[PDB]
């Protein structure tokens, strides 16, 4: 998603 | 012996004026000793020197209301009294064998269970609840071909298609269904109901939810009457002159009935503590500031200035009553003004934040902006170490954590082995270990600082109703002083975790309005908490309890990942816009942008001597004696002893007695000190501290480091042993004694036949372990879900998320209880979640406008031309999405129509990138790799005349090879040149051990690879032809040509000879000979 | 009379000013930039011709040397490639040969440099590797040892140097498109041409770079130049269309050829064109390189190699043998050409012809 590094 | 810098000795008083040291004994001594007289606080210890109600008849039941009905009519399935009385419980309907016709229609709600004299039983009919009459002693039936066809339930009529109600007795005339939009006499009730208009507000729970009668349209305020006009009563604005002026026309004389003479002049009638306001027509208390109106508004109570408002004093509040007091922490100088507290270390702070493929060293201020590191794979996460002026980080691109002092030398890995995804870490400099989250095992671990000693310490789920589980684990923090562990969690149920630094006391602490909580961080002189949420934007403190919540920034932040506090400003890392920002600690005034980055900043850290304040070490210069981790209690008052991950732990009298018991295929060291996996051992790379790693009775090794070595000297992947699959030739890791004490780690789950598999495969309707011992009936049915995990009648494991998903996932439907789904026990986590219009699902907000059906039905991505993008970090698509601005130009279509990518300009390279031929970026150590990085070998480009990276191999040819991988007896320069030079591994002037065949160019590769028509070995000794005029081939595919060589396979009947005569596609062999006439 | 020299994307293409009409010459190729030629080293008869590629994705650009006949006409004569053993170029658009001594000249415009080295390609270095962004092709002036080469990006500019790469120097920066040719007058004082794909104009000034005039306008985006007698040769990129003109810009413009759009360039094969009676200044006394500079000359080494210390003439890179050529089929007034077990060029004579590559008859 928008949130993995 | 020195005072740290800026501080005072360990038995010392420091004066918050000037920060001079003044004698212990001195404080409270009755002198005012210190510039201000902090000496001499307010803490200073003190010195001394019918016939009746309700009853007609007996044989009458009597209605709670004062209502008569006979009593032969209780629990006949009709409410006689009007308001429940005759079919209520607590009047004993319930618990009683309802007889003959009148079933009990068994059922757990009581409205449908009602016992109703039913004589049509087995007529063909649902008449109850769950429609059991038609079960209890019935015939079978076959349906008309017109009428729905319910498989368990009764053959009923085409009207109960998608209805919102049972029919079939087990909702199966609801399943699959869906539902057309409630008209506008229909409100859609949160769950899925079309209720009419008549029902909305009317005090009536009619959805089955409340959602019909929720406060958002039940408050209707009433009349304010604002200044210039005069409220009496009940909202009646009448005009001022109306204030008691003998007219009765404020209601029942409202204002008349009273008006006296001033009743605060005695306490006969108003009994105010503090002040009097006598007005018109009445009068009200209040109180002095720094007491609050108390809830029976009558008196005051003391303000807690400091718990309820830590904005209001900078550092340290001390609460006295009616007022405050704020005290600066030790290493702190107090201003003139009272409240604000100035660094007295003349160290200077300097922010350390972890760029992709950097280390930063960036100036508070801004001014200056540095490189510490560069190179790197990729660094998630750091974090500094005071005592040796260390530096510890991740690098989720290699999954090893290293450590470097600040003086750039001593570059070490400590951590290679089991570190799945590392999400955070913090340094424990008190006790000198290091903590870690890794979001695939779902874990919490602890290490000593130096790698030796791993241990878990949190696993499973946080809470004793496992509602929050370790599903993506990021952000850590330590408070050692109290001896307290803290991280974020951003899953399903996003949440706060702590836990002492043993493994005790676990519990939850920030579990409402928080979706995304990338980061987290603690002020160690407020002792606030503080994190950041990605998703709704805000940066919060709280206390370290978690109550008393208040925001920084209140939605206006874009994406915030790491945060960080000195003094008081808050610098934190935002992904969207790509930079480092910095504000007040408290209000986020004084908002400013220190840099901007190429790439997304993800860590940051000020450091400073003060960021990590000096305190007693509990487990000092003896580890409590424990052999192993002596860890510190909760609580920071004391410590305990462990063991590491595969040791058991048993207790003594006096003394923790932890021992081995690690598997087959793990090694024990010599002196006990830890366990390794078998495939490490015999391989020179000392594993083992004490040297029985590398014993010299070692076999010869073949493999490369990291794969185990089969007994014949054949080479597989670590997880190839002991997978019932036959990987060796001889199958040595398939060997019994291998497998006899298998063991795995606690995210994947074992077999019968010891191959251990993903807990989530377990019973999952497929075999996989090949023994059906995950598809057995008697597993499956007595197996429990792990904590947190929803557990179907089927058998399979679900997260709980999963339950009134609408969609299937049990496969039996036994993850979708209508009747507990469509109560207000699963509503959508309001404020954070998305609710469709026509199932009950409930999405994360997030999925709004995504380009994908979450909602099933399309309400998620209708009307998407009104969301607004976010002011700052967003980029708004020509279809009206909205995408994190560092996805633009990034390279790739993400709005979904090349929005982004339109005219794109190149970006530029960063300090470590080389741009390529078509203006791309990519690693430095990509270029001249043996490997085409920039689309057309344009890296590769005239590197005859460069250098390689200080650890790298040049071969002859320009390219660069790592140094490990030469003379390791395989070809890895395209030339093979890093074996070419370098001299014999034998005494007896051989070069490869004689189980493999020999190169000419003394590179070395298996027997079998000889006269294979390949040039395995660049020189070509292998195709040589006389090599294989005594080496045989497989006859029956292996074609032995004319001239002696043995082409076979794919290259048979191919468009070119590869024998050299074409006897290989010879219409001999490809055609068939017989092929079985 | 001068001999028309053509490459096409795929073949190159000679034709023959007075003749009017075209002959077969090298074929089977593919993404071809430009070509040049030195006329008969050896003296036998064969001048050598050197056209660059280019390649696509993973494959690299190279550059090649071809033979030409020299006499009237040759066909049927499998005319052999070399490659020249230069590795890493992504496109050359410019190249030049030098025929006092034996240096080539070629800047890959991606790699954004110059290169030089022998005729085969063994001493590679490079002579200006900063201040480019589009190096395009390459002129030299071995009488007065200065080279030419321009630039057409965001800074279009036309610059002059000495061969050993120093003393770099602009002549004009005002007033320039997309320069794309190159061509000097080696009679008329050594004046220098170029055109513009964006100006559409071509103009002239001297060597220095002074008194800057307009020759001809609308040229329908000219692509290269080449001066012979006195006339001006230049070829529509769009169109493919070969025009002649007056040197001097007072006459109209003439149209000969009619061409696909895959032409690239328009060279004369002439020997008065390049004036071979120039001595060779070198005294052959450098170790590696012999390059040119007005008065005198100077010794080079390999790229990122140094000179041995104490000494400006020996380097410390290795020196590698040349390379020798193969023989080309010398067949004469409509011969054939036919390799034997030893694959030697026998000519095979036509009816009435004899002697060995038969010639006269
Ligand atoms: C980059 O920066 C790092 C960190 O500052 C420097 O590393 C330090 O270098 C110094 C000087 O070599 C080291 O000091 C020496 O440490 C030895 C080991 O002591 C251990 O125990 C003490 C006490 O608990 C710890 O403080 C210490 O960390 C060790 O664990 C001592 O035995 C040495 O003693 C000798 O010198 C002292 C005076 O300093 C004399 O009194 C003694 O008689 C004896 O001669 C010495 O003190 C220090 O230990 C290093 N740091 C660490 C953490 O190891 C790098 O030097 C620096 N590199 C560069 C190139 O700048
Ligand atoms: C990695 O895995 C591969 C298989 O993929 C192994 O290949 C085997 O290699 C061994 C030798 O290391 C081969 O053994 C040879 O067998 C010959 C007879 O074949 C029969 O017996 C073997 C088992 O030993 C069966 O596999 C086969 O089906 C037949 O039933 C023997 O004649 C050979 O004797 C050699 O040594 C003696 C004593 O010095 C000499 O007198 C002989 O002249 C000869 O040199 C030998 O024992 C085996 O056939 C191979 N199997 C297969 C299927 O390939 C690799 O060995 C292993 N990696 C390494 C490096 O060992
Ligand atoms: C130069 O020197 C190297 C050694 O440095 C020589 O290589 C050795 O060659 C000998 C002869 O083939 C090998 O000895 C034989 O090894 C067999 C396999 O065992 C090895 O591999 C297993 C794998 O599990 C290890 O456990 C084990 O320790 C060995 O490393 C054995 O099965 C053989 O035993 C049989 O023969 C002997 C007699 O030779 C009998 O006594 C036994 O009962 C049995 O029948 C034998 O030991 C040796 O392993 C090789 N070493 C290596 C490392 O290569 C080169 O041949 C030599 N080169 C030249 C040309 O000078
Ligand atoms: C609301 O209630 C408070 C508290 O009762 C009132 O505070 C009072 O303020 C007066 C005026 O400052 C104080 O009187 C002063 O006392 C000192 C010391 O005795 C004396 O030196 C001065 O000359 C003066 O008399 C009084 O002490 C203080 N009350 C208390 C208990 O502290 C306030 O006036 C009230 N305000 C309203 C609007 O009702
Ligand atoms: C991050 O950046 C800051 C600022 O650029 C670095 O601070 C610098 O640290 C060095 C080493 O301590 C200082 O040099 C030393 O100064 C002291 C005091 O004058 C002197 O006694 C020593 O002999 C030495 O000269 C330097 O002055 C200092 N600069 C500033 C402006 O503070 C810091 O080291 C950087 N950190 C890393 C890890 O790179
Ligand atoms: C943990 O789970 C229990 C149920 O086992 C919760 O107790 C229920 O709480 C809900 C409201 O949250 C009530 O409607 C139920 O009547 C309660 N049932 C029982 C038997 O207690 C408990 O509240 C949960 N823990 C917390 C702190 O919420
Ligand atoms: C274990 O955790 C609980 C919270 O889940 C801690 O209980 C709190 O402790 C603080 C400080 O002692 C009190 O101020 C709070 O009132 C407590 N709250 C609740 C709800 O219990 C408890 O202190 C922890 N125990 C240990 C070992 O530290
Ligand atoms: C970041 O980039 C923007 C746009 O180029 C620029 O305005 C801003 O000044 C940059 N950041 C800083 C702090 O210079
Ligand atoms: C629910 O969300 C609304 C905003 O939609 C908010 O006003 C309210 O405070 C929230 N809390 C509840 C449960 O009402
Ligand atoms: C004095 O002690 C402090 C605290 O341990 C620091 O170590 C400081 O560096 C010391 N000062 C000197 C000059 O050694
Ligand atoms: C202080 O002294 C008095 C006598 O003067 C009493 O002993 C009193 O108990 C003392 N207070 C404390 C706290 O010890
Ligand atoms: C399910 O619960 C039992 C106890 O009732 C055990 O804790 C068991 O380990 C659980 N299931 C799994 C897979 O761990
Ligand atoms: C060689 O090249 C590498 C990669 O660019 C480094 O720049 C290295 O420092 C160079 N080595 C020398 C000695 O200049
Ligand atoms: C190669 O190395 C081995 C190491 O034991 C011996 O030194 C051997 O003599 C070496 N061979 C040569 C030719 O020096
Ligand atoms: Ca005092
Ligand atoms: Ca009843
Ligand atoms: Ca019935
Ligand atoms: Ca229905
Ligand atoms: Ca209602
Ligand atoms: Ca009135
Ligand atoms: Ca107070
Ligand atoms: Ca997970
Ligand atoms: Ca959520
Ligand atoms: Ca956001
Ligand atoms: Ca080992
Ligand atoms: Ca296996
Ligand atoms: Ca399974
Ligand atoms: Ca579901
Ligand atoms: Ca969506
Ligand atoms: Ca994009
Ligand atoms: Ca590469
Ligand atoms: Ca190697
Ligand atoms: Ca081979
Ligand atoms: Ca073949």
């Amino acid at each position: 998603x928008x949130n993995x590094x | 012996p020195t005072r740290p810098p800026g501080m005072c000795h360990l038995d010392e008083f420091q004066c918050q004026g000037d920060g001079t040291c003044i004698p212990n004994t001195w404080e409270c001594d009755g002198h005012p000793d210190c510039i201000h007289g902090s000496d001499e606080h307010t803490g200073c210890v003190p010195k001394t020197c019918g016939h009746s109600v309700n009853t007609c008849r007996a044989s009458q039941f009597q209605c709670d209301n004062g209502r008569c009905i006979s009593g032969n009519w209780v629990c006949d399935g009709d409410n006689d009294c009007g308001d429940m009385s005759d079919e209520d419980q607590r009047h004993h309907c319930e618990l009683q064998n309802c007889s003959s016709t009148q079933f009990t229609c068994v059922n757990s709600r009581p409205p449908n269970r009602r016992c109703i004299p039913q004589y049509w039983v087995c007529d063909g009919d649902a008449d109850c609840s769950d429609a059991l009459d038609e079960l209890q002693n019935c015939t079978m039936r076959t349906c008309s071909a017109g009428e729905f066809s319910c498989a368990n339930g009764r053959c009923v009529r085409q009207s109960f298609r998608c209805d919102r109600r049972n029919d079939c007795g087990d909702y199966s005339d609801e399943r699959g269904c869906s539902y057309p939009p409630c008209h506008a006499n229909q409100f859609t009730c949160q769950n899925g109901r079309c209720i009419p208009r008549f029902f909305v507000c009317d005090e009536d729970n009619d959805c089955g939810d409340g959602s019909d009668e929720q406060e958002h349209l039940c408050h209707t305020p009433e009349p304010t009457c604002p200044l210039h006009q005069f409220r009496c009563d009940n909202g009646h604005c009448i005009e001022m002159g109306r204030v008691c002026n003998h007219v009765d026309d404020c209601s029942d004389n409202s204002d008349e009935k009273g008006c006296g003479i001033n009743e605060c002049l005695d306490s006969s009638i108003s009994r105010c503590d503090h002040n009097c306001t006598d007005t018109i027509t009445s009068f009200y208390c209040s109180c002095l500031p720094g007491y609050k109106l108390m809830s029976d508004k009558r008196s005051c109570v003391d303000i807690d200035e400091c718990k309820e408002s830590p904005q209001l004093c900078s550092q340290k509040c001390e609460n006295v009553v009616g007022s405050y007091i704020c005290k600066c922490a030790p290493g702190y100088i107090r201003e003139p003004d009272g409240k604000s507290c100035r660094q007295n270390s003349n160290i200077e702070p300097y922010l350390i934040f972890s760029n992709r493929y950097y280390i930063r060293n960036l100036t508070t201020d801004g001014s200056s902006y540095s490189l510490i590191l560069q190179g790197l794979g990729n660094v998630v996460a750091l974090d500094f170490d005071r005592v040796e002026k260390r530096l510890y980080w991740i690098d989720a691109e290699k999954q090893i954590i290293e450590r470097m002092f600040l003086n750039k030398t001593n570059r070490e890995t400590i951590i290679n082995h089991r570190l799945r995804r590392a999400e955070s870490l913090a340094v424990d400099w008190v006790s000198r270990k290091l903590y870690w989250l890794d979001a695939i095992l779902d874990c919490l671990f602890v290490s000593d600082l130096e790698g030796r000693h791993r241990k878990m310490i949190a696993q499973h789920c946080v809470d004793a109703n496992n509602t929050f589980c370790f599903e993506h684990p990021r952000g850590i923090v330590l408070h050692p002083q109290r001896g307290h562990v803290y991280w974020a969690d951003w899953g399903v149920h996003a949440y706060i975790g702590r836990i002492g630094m043993d493994g005790t006391n676990k519990s939850v602490i920030i579990s409402t309005k928080i979706e995304w909580p990338n980061a987290i961080t603690i002020d160690y002189t407020n002792d606030l908490l503080y994190w950041a949420d990605a998703h709704l934007g805000y940066i919060e403190f709280s206390d370290l309890e978690g109550h008393h919540r208040h925001t920084v920034y209140d939605g206006s932040l874009p994406h915030p990942f790491a945060l960080t506090i000195f003094e008081d400003t808050v610098f934190w890392t935002d992904w969207n816009t790509r930079t480092v920002e910095k504000g007040n600690k408290y209000d986020g005034s004084g908002r400013v942008v220190l840099v901007n980055t190429t790439h997304k900043p993800f860590d940051i850290h000020v450091y400073h001597p003060y960021r990590q304040p000096i305190m007693s070490n509990p487990c000092g210069t003896n580890n409590g004696g424990c052999s192993h981790l002596c860890l510190i209690k909760a609580g920071g008052r004391g410590f305990t002893c462990a063991c590491p991950d595969d040791f058991q732990t048993v207790q003594l009298r006096d003394r923790t007695l932890c021992m081995p018991m690690c598997s087959s295929t793990q090694f024990l060291c010599g002196n006990n000190e830890k366990c390794i996996p078998i495939w490490w051992k015999c391989d020179g790379q000392k594993d083992c501290s004490d040297g029985s790693d590398e014993p010299d009775l070692c076999p010869h090794r073949f493999c490369r480091l990291g794969q185990f070595q089969c007994r014949d000297g054949n080479c597989t992947s670590p997880q190839a042993l002991c997978n019932a699959r036959q990987d060796c030739a001889d199958g040595s890791d398939e060997d019994r004694v291998l497998c006899e004490h298998h063991r795995c780690e606690s995210n994947e789950w074992q077999c019968a036949n010891k191959r251990c598999i993903p807990q989530s495969w377990q019973c999952d309707s497929v075999n996989d372990c090949l023994d059906n011992s995950d598809e057995d009936t008697s597993h499956c049915a007595s197996r429990t879900c792990r904590p947190g995990q929803f557990k179907c009648n089927n058998g399979r494991c679900i997260p709980q998320s999963w339950k009134c998903d609408v969609d299937n996932d049990c496969g039996d439907y036994s993850d979708e209880p209508i009747d507990e789904c469509t109560t207000a026990a699963y509503n959508c986590d309001n404020h954070t979640e998305f609710s469709c219009k026509t199932n009950y699902r409930c999405i994360p907000q997030w999925a709004v406008c995504n380009g994908f059906d979450d909602c099933r039905d399309n309400s998620d991505e209708q009307g998407c031309e009104s969301v607004p993008c976010h002011p700052s970090g967003d980029f708004r698509c020509a279809n009206h999405h909205c995408i994190p601005l560092r996805w633009k130009c990034d390279g790739t279509d993400d709005c979904g129509d090349n929005s982004d990518e339109e005219n794109c300009v190149p970006r530029e390279c960063s300090e470590s990138e080389f741009r390529c031929a078509d203006q791309q970026c990519i690693p430095s150590r990509w270029v001249c790799d043996q490997e085409n990085d920039c689309g057309d070998n344009s890296d590769e480009r005239d590197c005859e005349m460069k250098t390689c990276h200080p650890e790298h191999f040049q071969c002859t040819s320009g390219h660069c090879v790592p140094k490990a991988l030469a003379c390791d007896g395989r070809a890895d320069c395209l030339d093979a040149s890093d074996e070419s030079a370098c001299p014999t591994r034998f005494p007896n002037g051989t070069y490869c051990p004689a189980a493999m065949f020999e190169c000419k160019n003394h590179v070395c590769i298996q027997s079998f690879w000889i006269c294979d028509g390949e040039n395995d070995c660049v020189d070509g000794s292998d195709e040589e032809i006389h090599l294989c005029f005594n080496i045989p081939c497989e006859s029956p595919q292996r074609f032995r040509c004319d001239n002696s060589r043995c082409v076979y396979g794919h290259q048979l009947c191919n468009g070119v000879d590869d024998c050299g005569d074409g006897s290989d596609e010879k219409e001999e062999h490809c055609r068939k000979p017989t092929h079985k006439p």
